[PDB]
C-alpha cells in the first residue's frame, strides 16, 4: 500500500451526515452489507472521531441504487498528496465518459490512513444509533484512489493508447474521458474496444467542438422607445466591464432631456453605426482571459425562466473563460441540478477540475433536494447567493 | 458486577502526555470517606492499588450525598483523544411507533460495568492524600469507565450495541431503543409472551455483565422521558403551568417562552411573538417587564388553548403523512401533521425571518423546508402538504421569481387567511402616465441626505434629510415619487438595491421606510419600475442627480 499523509496541522474530516429518506438508508444498508462481506468496508468503533456523508442516487438511466460519499471535506486536507490536463481533450469532435470506479476496490488503501474514511448510515428518528464504517481500499470519491492508481491505469491503457496514437484519453476521480476526432460509428467501436481492455481488470458522448460562446445578444425593435434605449444602454453599460471595445458616447446622447419612457425616439446614423460596432465585438470573444491553474474556477447560473438557464465560468470577475444555455419539467430544482452536473461536466473536460458554484437558490432547499436529482460520481464545491441581480437581463 | 466485552482502544491528543496534577490537601473526614469507598470499589474490581512508578494524577474530593466520592477529569478530558457524537439527535414520540406492551430497563451501573483499555488504565491515577500529608498517598487507577470521564458515553454506548447484536439478529419481532443507560423494549406480542422475551434479554443483559430491575419494575406506563408523557397508544408534553403573576421578571418570560415553545410541539396554534419582543434590548434577568396589551392579549390565547388537554398519535409506516399549514399573522404559521383526519402525530409552528424584507409566499414556502425537513429526520419522508394558496397564485410567483424554489406534493386548502402577492409591478411603461426619475444622495461626513425627483411633466421636488445613508435616501426617493403621482405612475432609479426589493414585491418589512413604499404600491393601478447605470449622461437621470448633489 502507498502510505498517505494529511496537510501538516489539519486534522481529518469531522461533518455531519444529511439525514435521509427512508429509500436511502434501506438502499445504503443492503450496499453496504455487501461491501462488509467483501472486505471493502469494516465496521468502526467509537474511537474514530471522524466522519465523512453518504447518500445513495442513481446513475445516468439506471434503477439501482449507487453510493455516493461525499468526499470533499477529506479532498481539500489531502490534496498535498495529489495536486496534468491535456488541452487537446476540448478539440475533440466526440468525448465519451466511461465509470472506473470499480477499479479501485482491489486496491488497499493505506491501514492508518484508513480512519479518515469513516462514513454514517443514520436510522430513521435516531431510534438505532447510527451504523459507522470506514474504508479499507481506496475509496471512489476520494481524488487520492486515481492518483494511487495512476501508475497501474497507464499499464492497463498502455497497449490501447499505442495501438491508437490520436484517441486522447484523460482521467479526474471515477471517470475516465476519451476523446477521439474520429466518426461517431468509429469513435463508438473504438471505446467498445476500451472496454474490453478494462474488462481483464475488473471493469464492467458530449461533443466539445461543438461547444460555442451564448454571446451578449443586443435586441433588435422596428422602433424604439426612451425605456427601449435605457435598458440597451445598461446592458452595453455592464457588457463594457468585460468587454474591451464597448462604447455608447452616442447613444447616451439621444437621452439627453427629461423624456417620458414611451415616447419614440429615431436613431442618428452614428448612434447605429456605434450600436452594430457593439454586436459584432460582442459575437467575437474575449481579449486577454487566459486559464491562470494556481486559482480557483467559480460558476454563476441565472433562473430565466420557462425552463432556460444561462452560466458563466470564470476566475476573476468581468473575465469570463465560458458562458452558456440550458434549456428544458416544472421543478426548479431539478433543472438546476441538471444545469450544475452539465456545467461542471464541461469544466472538467476543458480544465480538468471543477468550479465553485454560486446557486441561486436558498441553502436549505437546494441541501434536501440536490440528491435527488443528481447523477454524477463526484460534487462540485457550492454556495448560496441569496441576492438578487440585475444580470438576468443581461444575459437574456 | 464488570463485564467481559472487548476494550475499545484508546489514545491521547498526539502530542500531548497524561495528566500530572498535584492532589491537594484534604481534612482527616475526607481521607477516612475515600478509602472506604475505594477498597469497596476495589473489593468489586472497578479500581486497582499501584506503585509510586505511574508517574500521572488527577485529583479527588469527596462531598456530602452519606459521603459520594468525587474526581476532576478536566485535565485528563483535554488530553484525550475526541470521540464520536454519542447521538446525532434524540427521537421525537411522533415518529415512534404503536406497541402492545412496553417496559423501560434501566442498567443502573452503566459506565462501571465496561471495561477501561488496559493501555489507558495508567492515565486514570489519582491519590488519596496522607494526613497532613506526612506518608505517601494510596494510588488507584480504574480498570472501567470512570463518571465524567470524555469517552465513557460513546465507549459504553457501543458496547450496547455490540451486546444485542446477537439478541437484535435473533429477536427481529421485538424492538430496543438505546438512550444513555435505559433500554426501552416494545413489542406486539402477548402480555405472557412478552414478560417472557424481557426476561430473555434481562438474562442476556446478565451474561454479558448488566443488571437489570426484575418484573417488579421501577416504571410502568406511562413513562416520563425528556419532558414528554408516552403512554402505549399515544404521546403528549409533561405538566405545563403558566404561572399567575402581578408583576413578569425576564426570567420568569423566558421560562414562560420556553414552556410555550416547549408545548407548540402537540398544543396547536400556540403564539410566542408578542412576549418574545419584550425580551429584546437588556435589562437585568430580575428586571420587571410590564406586559404590552399585545402579550397580554397572546398570554390569554395560549391558556385557552392548554384548558383542554391535547395528545398525539404514532406512526403508521403503511399509511401517508399529511402536513398542513396556516397563517396567524405578523408572519407567524402554525402547522399540524397527521395521517388520519385531525388525529395529530404533532404540531410546530414557523416565525419569520426578523431581518430582510419578505412576503408570504416566501414564508410559506420557508415553512415547507422546515416541515419537509422535520419529516425527513422523523418518519423518513416528506409529507403531502395542503397549504392556503392558489396553484395559479404559486404558478404566478415560482415562473416569475429570480431563485429556484421547488414544493413536492401539495392541495390548496380554503382556510383564511389565505396567502397572496398584493401587488404586480408593470411589464411594459406605462403610456399616459408621468415619469418620475428618481435619485438618492448622502454625504459620508455629515450624514446629510437629500432626496428627490423630476419628472417628465415639468415638476420638482428636493427633500432633505439627516443621520441617513445613501440607500434609505434611494428608497425615501422612490416613497417621494410614489406620494406625488396619481394611480398610475412609471419610476426611474439608479438603485439596484431597491429595484431588488421592489422587485421582489415585499408585503412586510423591518424597515419602516419601505412599509410606506409598500403602502403606496397596493393602493396604485399600476406601478411601472426601471434602472439606469449612474453618470452616465442619461436625460432625467443626470437632471435629479444634480438637484440633490447640493
Ligand atoms: C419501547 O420503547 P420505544 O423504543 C421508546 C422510544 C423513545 C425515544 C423513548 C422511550 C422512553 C421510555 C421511557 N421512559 C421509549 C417505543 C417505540 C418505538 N421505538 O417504536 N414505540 C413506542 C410506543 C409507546 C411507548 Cl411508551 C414506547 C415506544
Amino acid at each position: 500500500t502507498v502510505p498517505v499523509k494529511l496537510k501538516p496541522g489539519m486534522d481529518g474530516p469531522k461533518v455531519k451526515q444529511w439525514p435521509l429518506t427512508e429509500e436511502k438508508i434501506k438502499a445504503l444498508v443492503e450496499i453496504c452489507t455487501e461491501m462488509e462481506k467483501e472486505g471493502k468496508i469494516s465496521k468502526i468503533g467509537p474511537e474514530n472521531p471522524y466522519n465523512t456523508p453518504v447518500f445513495a442516487i442513481k446513475k445516468k438511466d439506471s434503477t439501482k441504487w449507487r453510493k455516493l460519499v461525499d468526499f470533499r471535506e477529506l479532498n481539500k486536507r489531502t490534496q498535498d498528496f495529489w495536486e496534468p490536463h491535456p488541452a487537446g481533450l476540448k478539440k475533440n469532435k466526440s468525448v465519451t465518459v466511461l465509470d472506473v470506479g470499480d477499479a479501485y476496490f482491489s486496491v488497499p488503501l493505506d491501514e492508518d490512513f484508513r480512519k479518515y474514511t469513516a462514513f454514517t448510515i443514520p436510522s430513521i428518528n435516531n431510534e438505532t444509533p447510527g451504523i459507522r464504517y470506514q474504508y479499507n481500499v481506496l475509496p471512489q470519491g476520494w481524488k487520492g484512489s486515481p492518483a494511487i492508481f495512476q501508475s497501474s491505469m497507464t499499464k492497463i491503457l498502455e497497449p490501447f493508447k499505442k495501438q491508437n496514437p490520436d484517441i486522447v484519453i484523460c482521467q479526474y476521480m471515477d471517470d475516465l474521458y476519451v476523446g477521439s476526432d474520429l466518426e461517431i460509428g468509429q469513435h463508438r467501436t473504438k471505446i467498445e474496444e476500451l472496454r474490453q481492455h478494462l474488462l481483464r481488470w475488473g471493469l464492467t458522448e458530449l461533443h466539445p467542438d461543438k461547444w460555442t460562446v451564448q454571446p451578449i445578444v443586443l435586441p433588435e425593435k422596428d422602433s424604439w422607445t426612451v425605456n427601449d434605449i435605457q435598458k440597451l444602454v445598461g446592458k452595453l453599460n455592464w457588457a463594457s466591464q468585460i468587454y474591451p471595445g464597448i462604447k455608447v458616447r452616442q447613444l447616451c446622447k439621444l437621452l439627453r432631456g427629461t423624456k417620458a419612457l414611451t415616447e419614440v425616439i429615431p436613431l442618428t446614423e452614428e448612434a447605429e453605426l456605434e450600436l452594430a460596432e457593439n454586436r459584432e465585438i460582442l459575437k467575437e470573444p474575449v481579449h486577454g482571459v487566459y486559464y491562470d491553474p494556481s486559482k480557483d474556477l467559480i460558476a454563476e447560473i441565472q433562473k430565466q425562466g420557462q425552463g432556460q438557464w444561462t452560466y458563466q465560468i470564470y476566475q476573476e470577475p468581468f473575465k469570463n473563460l465560458k458562458t452558456g444555455k440550458y434549456a428544458r419539467h416544472t421543478n426548479d430544482v431539478k433543472q438546476l441540478t441538471e444545469a450544475v452536473q452539465k456545467i461542471t461536466t464541461e469544466s472538467i473536460v476543458i480544465w480538468g477540475k471543477t468550479p465553485k458554484f454560486k446557486l441561486p437558490i436558498q441553502k436549505e432547499t437546494w441541501e434536501t433536494w440536490w440528491t435527488e436529482y443528481w447523477q454524477a460520481t463526484w460534487i462540485p464545491e457550492w454556495e448560496f447567493v441569496n441576492t438578487p441581480p440585475l444580470v438576468k437581463l443581461w444575459y437574456q | 458486577p464488570i463485564s467481559p466485552i472487548e476494550t475499545v482502544p484508546v489514545k491521547l491528543k498526539p502530542g500531548m502526555d497524561g495528566p500530572k496534577v498535584k492532589q491537594w490537601p484534604l481534612t482527616e473526614e475526607k481521607i477516612k470517606a475515600l478509602v472506604e469507598i475505594c477498597t469497596e470499589m476495589e473489593k468489586e474490581g472497578k479500581i486497582s492499588k499501584i506503585g509510586p512508578e505511574n508517574p500521572y494524577n488527577t485529583p479527588v474530593f469527596a462531598i456530602k450525598k452519606k459521603w459520594r466520592k468525587l474526581v476532576d477529569f478536566r485535565e485528563l478530558n483535554k488530553r484525550t483523544q475526541d470521540f464520536w457524537e454519542v447521538q446525532l439527535g434524540i427521537p421525537h414520540p411522533a415518529g415512534l411507533k404503536k406497541n402492545k406492551s412496553v417496559t423501560v430497563l434501566d442498567v443502573g451501573d452503566a459506565y462501571f460495568s465496561v471495561p477501561l483499555d488496559e493501555d489507558f488504565r495508567k492515565y486514570t491515577a489519582f491519590t488519596i492524600p496522607s494526613i497532613n500529608n506526612e506518608t505517601p498517598g494510596i494510588r488507584y487507577q480504574y480498570n472501567v469507565l470512570p463518571q465524567g470521564w470524555k469517552g465513557s458515553p460513546a465507549i459504553f454506548q457501543s458496547s450496547m450495541t455490540k451486546i444485542l447484536e446477537p439478541f437484535k439478529k435473533q429477536n427481529p419481532d421485538i424492538v430496543i431503543c438505546q438512550y444513555m443507560d435505559d433500554l426501552y423494549v416494545g413489542s406486539d406480542l402477548e402480555i405472557g409472551q412478552h414478560r417472557t422475551k424481557i426476561e430473555e434479554l434481562r438474562q442476556h443483559l446478565l451474561r454479558w455483565g448488566l443488571t437489570t430491575p426484575d418484573k417488579k419494575h421501577q416504571k410502568e406506563p406511562p413513562f416520563l422521558w425528556m419532558g414528554y408523557e408516552l403512554h402505549p397508544d399515544k404521546w403528549t408534553v409533561q405538566p405545563i403551568v403558566l404561572p399567575e403573576k402581578d408583576s413578569w421578571t425576564v426570567n420568569d418570560i423566558q421560562k414562560l417562552v420556553g414552556k410555550l415553545n416547549w408545548a407548540s410541539q402537540i398544543y396547536p396554534g400556540i403564539k410566542v411573538r408578542q412576549l418574545c419582543k419584550l425580551l429584546r434590548g437588556t435589562k437585568a434577568l430580575t428586571e420587571v417587564i410590564p406586559l404590552t396589551e399585545e402579550a397580554e392579549l397572546e398570554l390569554a390565547e395560549n391558556r385557552e388553548i392548554l384548558k383542554e388537554p391535547v395528545h398525539g398519535v404514532y406512526y403508521d409506516p403503511s399509511k401517508d403523512l399529511i402536513a398542513e399549514i396556516q397563517k396567524q399573522g405578523q408572519g407567524q404559521w402554525t402547522y399540524q401533521i397527521y395521517q388520519e383526519p385531525f388525529k395529530n402525530l404533532k404540531t410546530g409552528k414557523y416565525a419569520r425571518m426578523r431581518g430582510a424584507h419578505t412576503n408570504d409566499v416566501k414564508q410559506l414556502t420557508e415553512a415547507v423546508q422546515k416541515i419537509t425537513t422535520e419529516s425527513i429526520v422523523i418518519w423518513g419522508k416528506t409529507p403531502k402538504f395542503k397549504l392556503p394558496i392558489q396553484k395559479e397564485t404559486w404558478e404566478t410567483w415560482w415562473t416569475e421569481y429570480w431563485q429556484a424554489t421547488w414544493i413536492p406534493e401539495w392541495e390548496f386548502v380554503n382556510t383564511p387567511p389565505l396567502v397572496k402577492l398584493w401587488y404586480q409591478l408593470e411589464k411594459e411603461p406605462i403610456v399616459g402616465a408621468e415619469t418620475f426619475y428618481v435619485d438618492g444622495a448622502a454625504n459620508r461626513e455629515t450624514k446629510l441626505g437629500k432626496a428627490g425627483y423630476v419628472t417628465n411633466k415639468g415638476r420638482q421636488k428636493v427633500v432633505p434629510l439627516t443621520n441617513t445613508t445613501n440607500q434609505k435616501t434611494e428608497l425615501q426617493a422612490i416613497y417621494l415619487a410614489l406620494q406625488d403621482s396619481g394611480l398610475e405612475v412609471n419610476i426611474v432609479t439608479d438603485s439596484q438595491y431597491a429595484l431588488g426589493i421592489i422587485q421582489a414585491q415585499p408585503d412586510k418589512s423591518e424597515s419602516e421606510l419601505v412599509n410606506q413604499i409598500i403602502e403606496q404600491l397596493i393602493k396604485k393601478e399600476k406601478v411601472y419600475l426601471a434602472w439606469v447605470p449612474a453618470h452616465k449622461g442619461i436625460g432625467g437621470n443626470e437632471q435629479v442627480d444634480k438637484l440633490v448633489s447640493a
